[PDB]
């Protein structure tokens, strides 16, 4: 399923997304 | 709590 290995990549990206968007 | 673990394969 293309989702579920989507889900996995988009976590990196939302850790960088909702940290470094209101620290940066 | 393990809320929803899903992983890769």
């Amino acid at each position: 399923p293309v989702e579920d290995l989507i889900r996995f990549y988009n976590d990196l990206q939302q850790y960088l997304n909702v940290v470094t968007r209101h620290r940066y | 709590g393990p809320s929803q673990p899903t992983y890769p394969g």
